[PDB]
């Protein structure tokens, strides 16, 4: 066995690393109406009713959580949608004008003192030669005064103009999976105590990912997916303070929200075909908005969490939680959207506790916003039209993001605060267990096999 | 038929098998590489056009060292010890393919000259034998 | 402070201008060369 | 061929509308003068001697 020739093989299971250009396919229920979608799934492939799963036996791959390109990718698509899905909309030029705001002292708690203006300006018509008089109900937020019915302004006018959402287009998040073109693969790690980094000894190939809801927040992780069997810590650096801590829940937890005001909405034409939607009069009382959440269930994860956080920090070490520290308002609170309105609750009540080396409720004041700010970028606003009536919604809190403090030696004491801002984290989240690959199907070895002349 | 007799069967299946078992599978692996305005306009397109420039590219050198139309093929290039000293039976018997590629990954332009060479010289051997007759 | 040479060269010309709110309006000036303007039919 | 402008020129910015501005032109730090460019007499004479030729 000494007379060996190269052989040639077509077909061989080998691959390597590669980032290439995944594509979306979206469930074919989707498709029943429901095209007014922030996420247009119209241009999405329809999915396989059943989806194809192969095994891989003795396979070890490695997988590194914190560099992997398909949260970039997701990250682009996500702004690309959503600004795309904004261009057919009313732009908000002639809004900026000078206001003549009073406070609306009403049959309110208080809680609520001088957190609504009620501003009367001049507007443009249909007719480009006369105007109206007209009046709005604007939140203090979005408003500031210019130097009694002292005069303001918009928050937005030095900066750019603000684009009115559509008001038929729907927030709720859809499921997208995402997945590979032909001569790529998606592999997958099966193993349940998987940490983000290190070899995965349980492997599989698939060619699309799970439904994957883009839910925007911060501080808080909604609507998630849950850890198998304990709760999970990631993160690039532990040792490290400047790294964020990433927290996987092993049961949700339930949090309650609602804007109890009745409120009333206003067409006002200020154009040809073109109208904006104002904010009437509130029938009956005002009170603030709030979150619940339950206190035995809240104090339980919590234990759980610490428990878990002990193992790279010893048992004889003091942890506790504290609120942020600061910053603006989209990064020291809680932020989500809820059936059209835009909250910022206060997250103080919950991070308040210290733990030893051995029926009611919480309730988090928050508050609303009509001009928002997305991804973090400037030069770009978005007006979100009123909605009519009461809201309210219910999700589960599936993890969190958390920050440490640097200490000095080894104080026997570590706090932990809330952290979000970068909403590439939030995609982390749910992409952790994936990688793509590019497979080279061509291979040479030694035979005792000989060409024919 | 009950065919080779297998647990089950699919895309990478036998990537954690010897290159002996892995072998028997290669038509599974050979049929799904070419099939199996808005955001998503162009991301459609770009894939499926850099799909038909791979496949080609791998096609058209299994053209040029005369193993055209085949899953298989036996050359004329004698094994030089240098690449690879190990035995039949532990190559065969004792890896996987995953392993192999590492191993002999660096030597792996300089045998592929060899086969454009040797295809190169039959052709012309057998154009001069023809002519013969 | 002008040479013989850059006589009628420049201007100073001066304008009612929109700012950033829609009701009010500003003057401002500014200086330009006397081949981007033309007159229409002291100061 | 060696060309300037001699003017301490001054800008200023002017906002006329929500996130926009035209960028206009103050006054002048000092004496005015015109904008010229500079060749060598020599240098151009041997050259067109060689068009010419
Ligand atoms: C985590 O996940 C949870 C659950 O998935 C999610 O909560 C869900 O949010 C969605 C989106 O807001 C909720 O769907 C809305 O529900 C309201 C309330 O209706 C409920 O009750 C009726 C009667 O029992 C049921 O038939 C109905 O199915 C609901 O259960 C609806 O009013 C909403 O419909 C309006 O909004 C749609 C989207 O904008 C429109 O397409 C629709 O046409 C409706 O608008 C029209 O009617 C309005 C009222 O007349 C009018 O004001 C409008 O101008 C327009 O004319 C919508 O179906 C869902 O109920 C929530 N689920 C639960 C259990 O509460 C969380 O939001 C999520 N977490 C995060 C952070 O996203
Ligand atoms: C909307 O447009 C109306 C009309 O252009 C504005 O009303 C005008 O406001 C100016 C500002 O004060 C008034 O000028 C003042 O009038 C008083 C009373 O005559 C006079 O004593 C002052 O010396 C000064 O001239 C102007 O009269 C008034 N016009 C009318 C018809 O009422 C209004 O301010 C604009 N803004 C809003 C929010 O309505
Ligand atoms: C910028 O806007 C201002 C204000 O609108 C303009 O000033 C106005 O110019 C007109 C044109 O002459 C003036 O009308 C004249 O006023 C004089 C003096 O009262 C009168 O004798 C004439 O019969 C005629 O009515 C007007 O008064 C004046 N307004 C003010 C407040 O000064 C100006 O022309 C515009 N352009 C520039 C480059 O500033
Ligand atoms: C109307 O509301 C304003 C606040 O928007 C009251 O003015 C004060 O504003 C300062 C600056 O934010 C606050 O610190 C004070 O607490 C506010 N109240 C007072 C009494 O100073 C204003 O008093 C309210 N009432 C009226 C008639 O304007
Ligand atoms: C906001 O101010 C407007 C007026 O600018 C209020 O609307 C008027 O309220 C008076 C008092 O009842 C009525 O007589 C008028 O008919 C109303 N309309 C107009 C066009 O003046 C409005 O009620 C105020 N809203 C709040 C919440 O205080
Ligand atoms: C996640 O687990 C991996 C191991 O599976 C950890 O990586 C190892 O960390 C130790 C020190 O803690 C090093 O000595 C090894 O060299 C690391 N191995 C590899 C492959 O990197 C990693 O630290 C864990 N991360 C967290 C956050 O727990
Ligand atoms: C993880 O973070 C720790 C702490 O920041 C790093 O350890 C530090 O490394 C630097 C070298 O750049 C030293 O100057 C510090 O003294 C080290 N601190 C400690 C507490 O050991 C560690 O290198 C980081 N891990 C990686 C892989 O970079
Ligand atoms: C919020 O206010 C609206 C408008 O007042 C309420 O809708 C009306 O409710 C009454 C109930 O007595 C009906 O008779 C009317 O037909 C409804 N539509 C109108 C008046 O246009 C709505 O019920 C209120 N929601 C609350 C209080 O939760
Ligand atoms: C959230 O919890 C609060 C209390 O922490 C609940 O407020 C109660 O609401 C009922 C019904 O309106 C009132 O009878 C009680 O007086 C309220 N409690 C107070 C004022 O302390 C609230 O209902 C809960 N639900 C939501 C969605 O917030
Ligand atoms: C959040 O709201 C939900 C409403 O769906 C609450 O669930 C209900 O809780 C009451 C307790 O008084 C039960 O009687 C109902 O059967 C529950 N409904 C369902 C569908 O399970 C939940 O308790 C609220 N949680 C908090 C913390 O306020
Ligand atoms: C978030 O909520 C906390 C608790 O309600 C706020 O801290 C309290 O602020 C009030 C004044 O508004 C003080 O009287 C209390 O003493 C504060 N709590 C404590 C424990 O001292 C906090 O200010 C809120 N965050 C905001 C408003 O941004
Ligand atoms: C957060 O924790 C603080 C500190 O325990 C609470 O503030 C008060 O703390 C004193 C002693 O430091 C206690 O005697 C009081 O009972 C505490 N407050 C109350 C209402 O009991 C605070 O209550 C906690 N909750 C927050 C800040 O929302
Ligand atoms: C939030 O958590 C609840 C409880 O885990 C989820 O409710 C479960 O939903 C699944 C799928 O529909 C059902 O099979 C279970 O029976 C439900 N649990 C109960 C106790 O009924 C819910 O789906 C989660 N997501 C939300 C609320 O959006
Ligand atoms: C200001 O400059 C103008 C030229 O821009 C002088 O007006 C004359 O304009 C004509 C037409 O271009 C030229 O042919 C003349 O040479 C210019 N000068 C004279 C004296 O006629 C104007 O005289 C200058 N001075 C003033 C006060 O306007
Ligand atoms: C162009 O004209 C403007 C005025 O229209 C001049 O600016 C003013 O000059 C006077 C005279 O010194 C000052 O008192 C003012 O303070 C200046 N500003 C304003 C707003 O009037 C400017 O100097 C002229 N430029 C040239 C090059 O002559
Ligand atoms: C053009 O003019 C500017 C502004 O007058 C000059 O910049 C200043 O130069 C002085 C030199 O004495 C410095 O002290 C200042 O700090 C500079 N910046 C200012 C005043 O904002 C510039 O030097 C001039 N260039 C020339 C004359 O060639
Ligand atoms: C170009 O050539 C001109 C002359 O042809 C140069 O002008 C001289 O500049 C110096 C330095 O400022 C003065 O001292 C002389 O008086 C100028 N000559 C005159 C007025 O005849 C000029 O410097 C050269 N360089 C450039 C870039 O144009
Ligand atoms: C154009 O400008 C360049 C400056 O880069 C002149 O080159 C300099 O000429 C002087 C002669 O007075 C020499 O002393 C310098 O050594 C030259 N500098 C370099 C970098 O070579 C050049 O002479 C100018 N030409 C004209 C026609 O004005
Ligand atoms: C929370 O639970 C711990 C034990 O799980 C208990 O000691 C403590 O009293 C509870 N309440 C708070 C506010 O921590
Ligand atoms: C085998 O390869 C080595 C170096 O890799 C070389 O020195 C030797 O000549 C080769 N022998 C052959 C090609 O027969
Ligand atoms: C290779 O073959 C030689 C000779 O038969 C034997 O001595 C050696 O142990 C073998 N090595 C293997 C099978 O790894
Ligand atoms: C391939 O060559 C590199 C240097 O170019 C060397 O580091 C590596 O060890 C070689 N691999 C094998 C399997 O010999
Ligand atoms: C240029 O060069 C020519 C010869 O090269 C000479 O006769 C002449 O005097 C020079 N000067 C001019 C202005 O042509």
């Amino acid at each position: 066995a000494e007379n060996l020739w190269v052989t040639v093989y077509y077909g061989v299971p080998v691959w390597k690393d590669a980032e290439t250009t995944l594509f979306c396919a979206s469930d074919a229920k989707a498709y029943e109406t429901e095209k007014h979608n922030v996420w247009a799934t119209h241009a999405c492939v329809p999915t396989d009713p059943n989806p194809q799963e192969i095994h891989l036996e003795n396979v070890t791959e490695e997988f590194n959580m914190w560099k992997n390109n398909m949260v970039e990718q997701m990250h682009t698509d996500i702004i690309s949608l959503w600004d795309q899905s904004l261009k057919p909309c009313v732009k908000l030029t002639p809004l900026c004008v000078t206001l003549q705001c009073t406070n609306v002292t009403n049959n309110i708690t208080d809680d609520m003192r001088g957190e609504l203006k009620n501003c009367s300006f001049n507007m443009t018509t249909e007719l480009r030669d006369k105007k109206q008089k007209v009046y709005s109900l604007f939140y203090r937020l979005d408003v500031v005064q210019i130097n009694s019915n002292k005069e303001y302004r918009l928050i937005n006018c030095n900066t750019s103009a603000c684009t009115q959402a559509c008001p038929k287009v729907s927030f709720e998040p859809i499921p997208i999976h995402y997945c590979a073109p032909a001569g790529f693969a998606i592999l997958k790690c099966k193993d349940k105590k998987f940490n983000g980094t290190g070899p995965c000894p349980s492997v599989s190939t698939v060619q699309c990912t799970h439904g994957i809801k883009p839910v925007v927040s911060t501080q808080l992780l909604l609507n998630g997916s849950l850890a198998e069997e304990e709760v999970m810590i990631r993160s690039e650096n532990i040792t490290n303070n400047a790294k964020n801590i990433l927290v996987q829940f092993n049961t949700p937890v339930q949090i309650n929200c609602t804007r109890p005001n009745n409120n009333t909405r206003k067409s006002i034409r200020i154009g040809p075909g073109q109208a904006f939607y104002a904010t009437g009069d509130i029938i009956g009382d005002i009170r603030q908005a709030h979150c619940n959440v339950s206190k035995a269930t809240w104090n339980e994860t919590l234990g759980k969490v610490v428990k878990q956080l002990r193992k790279h920090f010893g048992n004889n070490t003091i942890i506790r939680f504290a609120n942020s520290s600061g910053g603006d308002l989209e990064v020291t609170t809680h932020s989500f959207n809820c059936g059209g309105e835009f909250f910022y609750c206060n997250t103080s009540g919950l991070f308040n506790s210290t733990w030893i080396s051995n029926n009611d409720s919480i309730t988090l004041p928050c508050r609303i916003k009509q001009i928002i700010n997305m991804w973090q970028r400037i030069g770009q606003c978005m007006y979100a039209p009123p909605i009519q009536g009461v809201i309210r919604c219910v999700s589960n809190i599936t993890g969190l993001i958390l920050t440490r403090d640097g200490g000095s030696t080894n104080s026997t004491t570590e706090t932990f605060r809330p952290g979000g801002g970068d909403m590439r984290d939030n995609w982390r989240s749910e992409l952790y267990k994936y990688k793509v690959v590019k497979i080279e199907p061509l291979g040479v070895a030694p035979t005792r096999c000989k060409r024919r002349v | 038929a009950v065919g080779i007799g297998a647990v089950f069967l699919g895309f990478l299946g036998a990537a954690g098998s010897t290159m002996g078992a892995a072998s028997m599978t290669l038509t599974v692996q050979a049929r799904n590489l070419l099939s199996g305005l808005t955001v998503w306009g162009i991301k459609q397109l770009q894939a499926r056009v850099l799909a038909v420039e791979r496949y080609l590219r791998d096609q058209q050198l299994l053209g040029i060292w005369g193993c055209s139309g085949k899953l298989i093929c036996c050359t004329n290039v004698p094994w030089n010890s240098s690449w690879s000293n190990r035995n039949l039976s532990e190559i065969w018997d004792n890896m996987t393919w995953l392993q192999w590629d590492k191993e002999i990954s660096n030597y792996t332009q300089i045998i592929y000259g060899l086969l454009e060479e040797s295809q190169n010289q039959q052709e012309k051997n057998e154009q001069d034998l023809l002519a013969l007759d």
